[PDB]
This record gives structure tokens, sequence and C-alpha cells, in this order.
């Protein structure tokens, strides 16, 4: 019943960002929610004596045909403090991505019986636009925790450790974890009583929250254990060509800048002259051992890799062709912390855009789960048809950073 | 009396931590100064201001301003100082509506609202900062003291407020009646409507009773205004729109500020009057700053502009938004990175239309150039329709998909089709996929001394064919690109090269089918005369025979 006091990081205002155009579909979505909200008390109309904004949009949640709202909290958390002062972090749950089933639940709707400190509630300003600038825009503030705002999950963990102190310790082999409004949840179990604890755990939000849900009845279903990660691979032929051969020198050129042992003086030594590129050319002795030592060592790992929760996480993707795509996580260049690849694209087949920002989220649920934060994202797209699309595709309730790519990487083939 | 209620007070505070305004009172002829107390008088009377004590001690100048050929005086304050510490405010102008987005109004009435402003009071505790002095005749007497107890003309906050203080007052009436319309401009406010203008007349008197609750009135001695409407440089018909007359005009000397007004107003134009070209306008603004640099029009801008003229020889008009209907836009190519844009509905009415400017790079494509164009009207259209047109476009249907299927990029255009208008946008060139078997592979080089800056580019063959070519004043990466060049120049009709060249991989992997670089212009003319591609990269320096041999041939 009583708020929690918050201020924004000393010397910053809070957030003043442009609303950007919505389609009429997303703004009657909007403003029928935005209705419902306000008659609920979760927000009220506010003034001109409010400078502040942060964008606003409508989202279909994966398997759902209801319109969520979705506030682009970036900036404002990125002004909005950090929250040390009862806890000073949660030690990110290891366990987690090592679970049969971690399923992830919109607990979001649980914040909203949360009030928010009345001399804060300004920075939540939002518009919610009109086609054609021609009615004026509605304007909103928050007078609850904020679905996306970094406070909410904060604020509200005083009372949600509570709420799962029942089923936990009933159920203390479970890994629970909270990042935004979802809640991972990690099994170690089968998919069917997977389907009875998840079932269960909904439960409290429902028996807590009587003294209906929107998305509480959604399921995201993870596994971490079946999570393919990636070497590097060398190529076994019986035949090579110069082709091949200056192929084959291109990349382990490149892992050598990643791995220590790494030579090719000798499969260099075979192209030695000015060749054909379609012509074969038999291995040596001295090559085939060369190329069998370098395979050995792309087996083992990366020497001193390591995470440091006090960096950024980076991720870069390159397109493939074909649906595929390819990824690494770093924090230092050829240090990768995850690979990985993506390889049929859920309905997107002739949409290269939408296959990309389902990527980029899968990408983002994967680091959620192994380091309980978001990467900055290097995207291979131009950053105009970008900012144009990605929302039209967009099912999750947190967005992470990206900035873009326009120069060509060599380094799509090696990964290809 | 008849009950009003009162325009609910908006709270408004100084910056942080910032102060007020204490500013001299400038010095006035005894003339002005009557003036002013005249005018202050009878503002006092309606209650717009009030005399405060010697305790306020905050002070905006005063000024007196002769209205021209009027015998009065107006009264003008200085707030300037006083809007540097107001507050920032949420402004709603950010938007101006776009005349193509609007539906067409059988009958749009047109009323006053310089009264209801003032019925918009200043927040209690703000007000002690708007105080000012008329001086007293001679100094002889304290300066009269007033303060404002409404929005004042000319403050920071006045048009904010008082934009929203008015949508506060119309919501339940613009709610209630989802045939209406209404608009805000200056003093004004404009209503339409889709009615028989008998049930329309109803309406407004409707509305003229609603502002009456608030105790404001909106003269039924209207305006002596009829069509066409001049707003924010349009010209609003009831069924029709266009900007407000573009005259060129004729002259013998142009200048750099001559020629800018020149195509702001093509520009402007450029939004319904089709197929309007800038560039060789804008190339002659490169860089030089002079505002009255009477710079020389080449041969290019004088047909330009004479393409122009033509084109501005007749009005045309945009119709307005048939939400029933659907929305087309269609695009052109005009050379020199220029695209042209129609969007329409049935064929030949168009909404409005549009030009598109090709990005400052150094490289570039046709297809890349399209696709930018294309997101341009994207946003543009979910801006003022709340849709995405469908496009149509001089593309074929398999252009498009070799494009995007081998792009190293992602990329994506909304629901289109093929239209035959040339001149037709296509790829020029492929690169192979595979080496290819029985072209002849040319190992290429290129290296500069960075002092000198002389530097050779050549290459050697499978089949014994060499070159060495030695160059002066060249750096590395123009003679690694040359050596590629020399490659392709001497080469059959199919051939592979490889190179150790990260830049111009880069280069020819983004596919570009212009250049700035002659160089990579030529390069690019050499590609469209090929039938077969192979471009292949090798590291440095790893003694790759064949790239070694061409690097110890070029490094000499
Ligand atoms: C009613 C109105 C009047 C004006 C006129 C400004 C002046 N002077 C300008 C605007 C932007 C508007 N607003 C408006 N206008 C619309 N149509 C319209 C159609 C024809 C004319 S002629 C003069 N004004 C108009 C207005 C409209 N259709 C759906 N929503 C709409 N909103």
């Amino acid at each position: 019943i009583e708020t929690v006091p918050v201020k924004l990081k000393p010397g910053m205002d809070g957030p003043k960002v442009k609303q950007w155009p919505l389609t009429e579909e997303k703004i009657k979505a909007l403003v029928e929610i935005c209705t419902e909200m306000e008659k609920e008390g979760k927000i009220s109309k506010i003034g001109p004596e409010n400078p502040y904004n942060t964008p606003v949009f409508a989202i279909k949640k994966k398997d759902s045909t209801k319109w969520r709202k979705l506030v682009d909290f970036r900036e404002l958390n990125k002004r909005t403090q950090d929250f040390w002062e009862v806890q000073l972090g949660i030690p990110h749950p290891a366990g987690l991505k090592k679970k049969k089933s971690v399923t992830v639940l919109d607990v979001g709707d649980a914040y909203f019986s949360v009030p928010l400190d009345e001399d804060f509630r300004k920075y939540t300003a939002f518009t919610i636009p009109s086609i054609n600038n021609e009615t004026p825009g509605i304007r909103y503030q928050y007078n609850v925790l904020p679905q996306g705002w970094k406070g909410s999950p904060a604020i509200f963990q005083s009372s949600m450790t509570k709420i799962l102190e029942p089923f936990k310790k009933q159920n203390p082999d479970i890994v629970i974890y909270q990042y935004m409004d979802d809640l991972y949840v990690g099994s170690d179990l089968e998919i069917g009583q997977h389907r009875t604890k998840i079932e269960e755990l909904r439960q409290h939000l429902l028996r807590w929250g009587l003294t209906e849900p929107p998305f509480l009845w959604m399921g995201y279903e993870l596994h971490p254990d079946k999570w393919t990660v990636q070497p590097i691979v060398l190529p076994e032929k019986d035949s090579w060509t110069v082709n091949d051969i200056q192929k084959l020198v291109g990349k382990l050129n490149w892992a050598s800048q990643i791995y220590p042992g790494i030579k090719v003086r000798q499969l260099s030594k075979l192209l030695r002259g000015t060749k054909a590129l379609t012509e074969v050319i038999p291995l040596t002795e001295e090559a085939e051992l060369e190329l069998a030592e370098n395979r050995e060592i792309l087996k083992e790992p990366v020497h001193g890799v390591y995470y440091d929760p006090s960096k950024d996480l980076i991720a870069e993707i390159q397109k493939q062709g074909q649906g595929q795509w390819t990824y690494q996580i770093y924090q230092e260049p050829f240090k990768n912390l995850k690979t990985g690849k993506y390889a049929r694209m859920r309905g997107a087949h002739t949409n290269d855009v939408k296959q990309l920002t389902e990527a980029v989220q899968k990408i983002t649920t994967e680091s959620i789960v192994i380091w309980g934060k978001t990467p900055k994202f290097k995207l291979p797209i131009q950053k105009e048809t970008w900012e144009t699309w990605w929302t039209e595709y967009w099912q999750a309730t947190w967005i992470p950073e990206w900035e873009f790519v326009n120069t060509p990487p060599l380094v799509k083939l090696w990964y290809q | 009396m008849v009950p009003i209620s009162p325009i609910e007070t908006v709270p408004v505070k100084l910056k942080p931590g910032m102060d007020g305004p204490k500013v001299k009172q400038w010095p006035l002829t005894e003339e002005k100064i009557k003036a002013l107390v005249e005018i202050c008088t009878e503002m006092e009377k309606e209650g717009k201001i009030s005399k405060i004590g010697p305790e306020n001690p905050y002070n905006t100048p005063v000024f007196a301003i002769k209205k021209k050929d009027s015998t009065k005086w107006r009264k003008l304050v200085d707030f300037r100082e006083l809007n540097k510490r107001t507050q920032d405010f949420w402004e709603v102008q950010l938007g101006i509506p776009h005349p193509a987005g609007l539906k067409k109004n059988k009958s749009v009435t047109v009323l006053d609202v310089g009264d209801a402003y003032f019925s918009v009071p200043l927040d209690e505790d703000f007000r002690k900062y708007t105080a000012f002095t008329i001086p007293s005749i001679n100094n002889e007497t304290p300066g009269i003291r007033y303060q404002y107890n409404v929005l004042p003309q000319g403050w920071k906050g006045s048009p904010a407020i008082f934009q929203s203080s008015m949508t506060k007052i119309l919501e339940p009436f613009a709610a209630q009646n989802p045939d209406i319309v209404i608009c805000q401009y200056m003093d004004d406010l404009y209503v339409g409507s889709d009615l028989e203008i008998g049930q329309h007349r109803t309406k407004i008197e409707e509305l003229r009773q609603h502002l009456l609750r608030w105790g404001l009135t909106t003269p039924d001695k209207k305006h002596q205004k009829e069509p066409p409407f001049l707003w924010m440089g349009y010209e609003l018909h009831p069924d029709k729109w266009t900007v407000q007359p573009i005259v060129l005009p004729e002259k013998d000397s142009w200048t750099v500020n001559d020629i800018q007004k020149l195509v702001g107003k093509l520009n402007w134009a450029s939004q319904i009057y089709p197929g309007i070209k800038v560039r060789q306008l804008s190339k002659l603004l490169r860089g030089t700053k002079a505002l009255t640099e009477v710079i020389p029009l080449t041969e290019e801008a004088e047909l330009e502009l004479a393409e122009n003229r033509e084109i501005l020889k007749e009005p045309v008009h945009g119709v307005y938004y048939d939400p029933s209907k659907d929305l087309i836009a269609e695009i052109q190519k005009q050379g020199q990175g220029q695209w042209t844009y129609q969007i329409y509905q049935e064929p030949f009415k168009n909404l409005k239309t549009g030009k598109y400017a090709r990005m400052r790079g150094a490289h570039t494509n046709d297809v890349k150039q399209l696709t930018e164009a294309v997101q341009k009207i994207t946003t543009e259209s979910i801006v003022i329709w709340g849709k995405t047109p469908k496009f149509k476009l001089p593309i074929q249907k398999e252009t498009w998909e070799t494009w995007w299927t081998e792009y190293w990029q992602a990329t994506w255009i909304p629901e289109w089709e093929f239209v035959n208008t040339p001149p037709l946008v296509k790829l020029w060139y492929q690169l192979e996929k595979e080496p290819i078997v029985g072209a002849e592979t040319f190992y290429v080089d290129g290296a500069a001394n960075r002092e000198t800056k002389l530097g050779k580019a050549g290459y050697v063959t499978n089949k014994g064919r060499q070159k060495v070519v030695p160059l002066t004043n060249t750096t590395n990466q123009k003679t690694e690109l040359q050596a590629i060049y020399l490659a392709l120049q001497d080469s059959g009709l199919e051939v592979n090269i490889v190179t150790d060249s990260q830049y111009a991989l880069g280069i020819i992997q983004a596919q570009p089918d212009k250049s700035e670089s002659e160089l990579v212009n030529q390069i690019i003319e050499q590609l469209i005369k090929k039938e077969k591609v192979y471009l292949a990269w090798v590291p440095a320096h790893k003694g790759i025979g064949g790239n070694e041999q061409v690097d110890k041939l070029v490094s000499a």
C-alpha cells in the first residue's frame, strides 16, 4: 500500500523520447487498452507541464491474438538509478542454463498491484499518437509499477520472494529467475508434469491476486541442455583444389587470431606456384599432418575465456542464406562466450527482417538465461530498414540495444 | 448568473534551481507611457492583469509600438528572459497534419477564439514571475506595478497550455460527435462535417452552446473566409488541396541565398507537383557557406530548372483520403540518385507526391536506393494514413528475388508489384559462387610507397600471362584496385581473380553500380561486360604462390 522511494541518477534529467509513427490498428488497440488501464487507476492523464516522453507501441504475443502494450523504457532504464538499497544484486543463478526444461512466464501483470512513488510518476510519461496528428496525442502517466521498467522487478522483489516461498520450499530442485516481466522456471523433469509444475505455479499468482490476468496463461518452452554451442571445423576431403586450399588457409589464418598454435606453412607450400583455381593438389605428408594438428587445436576450448559482469555483452549476427543465421556473443574480440546457428526461422521464409527479428529475440532470451543480462547487437541491416519494421515482428516484453553494420564482413564465410 | 465551469489551472514551475527574471525597465518617452497606462487600465478592467506591491522583485521590460498607419500604440512585453527560466512543456504542435491525410468535408465552419484565450488563467503561484513596471512620468513617482492573471502573449507556456485547455474542453463534444472534425490555428477554431448544411449549423449551434458552459463566446458575426483556406503553406478546398502557389523567379544573377529559396520552394512543391527535381541545384550549394555568393549555373542546372518551370506552368491538385479505397505508391528512377514518387488511390488523382535523394556515400546501387526510398515512403504513409501503401516499382520480381537472396544484409520491402515504366532497375553484374573451370586464373596485387607516392599494380596467371604497371601519386588502396582493373581489362569473358585486398573485396561485396572513385567505376564497367567473374580472397604475406609471386613483383 506504500510506495518505494525512487530517483534518477545524479545530473541526469528524465527521458524525453520522440514517439514514432504508429499504424491505425496499433492505435486502436492502445486506446482501448489505456481506457481500461486509466479506468483501473494504473495510469492517469497528464498535462503540458510534463516535458517527458517514452515511446509506446503494441505487439501480439507469441501464439496469442491479444494486443499487448509495450513501453520502450530503454531510456528511462539507463537514467533510472541502480537498485541496491536492500539487496546488493542477485548473484545470477548459474544453474538455470543447465535444465532439461526452462519455461518463461509473463508475470508482468502482477506489477500493477503496487503503486509507484508519486514523485517519480512524471518520468513515465507516454503518448498514444494520432494518425496524421489530427487530434492531439493522448498523454498518460503511470501510477503503479510499469511493465518494462527496470524498477518494477526490483521493487516488487520483496513481494515476489514471498509468493514463491510455498512452491519454492515445496520444490527445492527448481531454479527460478526473474528478468523484467519474465519469470524463468527451470525443472529437470518430463515435459508433461512440467505442464503440471508450471501449472501449479500459476496458482499462486491467481491465489495471491485474489487478495483476470492477461498473459499469465502463457508458457515459453526452452532447453538450455540441448542448447547447441559451436566449434570451428575444417573440411575433410579426398581431393583438394587450389581454391579449397586457399579457403582453408584463409579460415586457418583467421582461427589463429583466436587459437595459438595454428600453423599454415606446410599448407601454403602446396599453393606455391601460379595454379589454376579448380586444379587438384594432392596433399603432402607434411601438410596432412599440419592440418591434423590444427584440427586437434580447434577441438579444445579457448584459453582465458571469462565472463565479467562489469562489462557489456556483444552479439554479432551474420546472414548465411536460406533461412540460416549465425551469431556470436563476446566481450573481448576473439573470446566468444557463446556461438550459435539458427536454421529454419518460423513463418518468414520470404522475409529477411522477420527472421532477423526472431533471431535477435532468441539470442536475447538465451543471454538472459546464461548471464541475466541482454547483449548489445550488431545487426547486418541498414538502420533505416530495421527501424521501419522490427516492431511488426517483436513478441518479447523487453528490448535490447543495437547498432548497425554496413561493411560486409569476410568473417561470414569462416562461420559457414 | 448562469454558473460557469472554471478552466482548470495548469501547475507551472520554474526550471530546477533557477530563479525568475529581474530585468531593467527601459526608460520610456512620456508619449509611450501615457499610451501604456491606458492599455493596461482597460486590460486590468478585463481581469487580465492586477496591480502588485513593491514586494514582488521580478521584472520583465515592457514596450510601446505604434502600429503602422494607425495613431494607436500597442503594448509589447519582452518575456524572452522569463522564457529562458520557465520549464519545458509537452508541446503538441510538433506535428502539423498533412492535407493528403484529411477526408473531404462538405461544410467547414470557422469560429473565432481570441476571447476564449483569455478565459485561460495562469497558475496562481507563477503569476508573480510575470511582473512588469510601467515607468512614471518623469520618474517622479514609483512606476505602477502589474502582474498577469492569464497566459501572456509571447510566453513559453501560453501556446502549450492554451492548446491543451481547449482540447480538454472540446473532448466530450468531439467524442459524442464522431461526424465532426475540429482544428486549432491562430486565434481560430475550424469545424467541418460531412452533413447537409442544415444538420451542420445545428451542430455548430450545439458547440457554441457547449463552449458557453465555460463562459466562452465564439462570435456568430463570423469571417469573410471562403475557399481556398491559406493554412501552413497550403490551399485547402472542400474537395482538394495544393501548395500555396509556387512561382519560380526569373534571374540573370543567381546567388547562394537565391538558389536556396529556390530549392525550398521546389522541395515544398515537390509534395504535389510530380517529377520535381533538385540535385544539380543543391549541388551548387555544396560547401559554399556565403549567403551572398553568386554561384554560376551549370548547363545541367539550367535544364533541370527549365524542366521545373514547365512542371510549374500550371496548377495541380491532390485529393483527400478516402479510407474505403486502397493506397498506392509509385516510384520512378530519375538518375543522379534521384527518385520521384506519387501516392494515389485512383489513377491520376494523386493525394501527394514526392522525391527521394540518394544518401551521401562513396559507393551505391539502384536496388539499395529504391529500398531506402520505399522505406521513406513507408514511414511517411504510416504517419499520414496509418497504413502502408501498396507499391508499384520499376524492378522485376526476379531481380529483387536474386538481390535479397544473395545480399549480405537483411532486407525487405512491403507488398508490391512490378511496373514496366523505364528506366527499369536491374542488377548489372553477378559474381560467381564457385571458381570457374577453364577460366584463366589471375593472381593480382598492388603496393605503393607511402612517401614517394609511387607504387605498382599487376597480375600473373596460370597461363603465364603477366603484367606490372608503375604508378605515380597513388596509395596502397588505389594500387590494389588498379590491379584488379588490369585483370578484368586483360582477360576473356570468364575469369577467376585472386586478391589479398580486404579493402577491395569489401567494395565489390557491397555490389555497387556507381562510385565516386572513377577507379571503382571502371571496375564496375568491366564487371558488366563479363560473362562470369569469380573473386576470391587470400590472406597476404602467407606465401601463397601465385599471390607471393606477384607481391614480390609489385613491391620492387
Ligand atoms: C477541420 C480542419 C480545418 C483546417 C483548416 C485550417 C485553416 N485555415 C485544417 C485541418 C487540419 C482540419 N482538420 C481536419 N480536416 C479534415 N478534412 C477537411 C477537408 C476539407 C477542408 S477545407 C478546410 N478545412 C478542411 C478539412 C479531416 N478529415 C478527417 N479528419 C480531419 N481533420
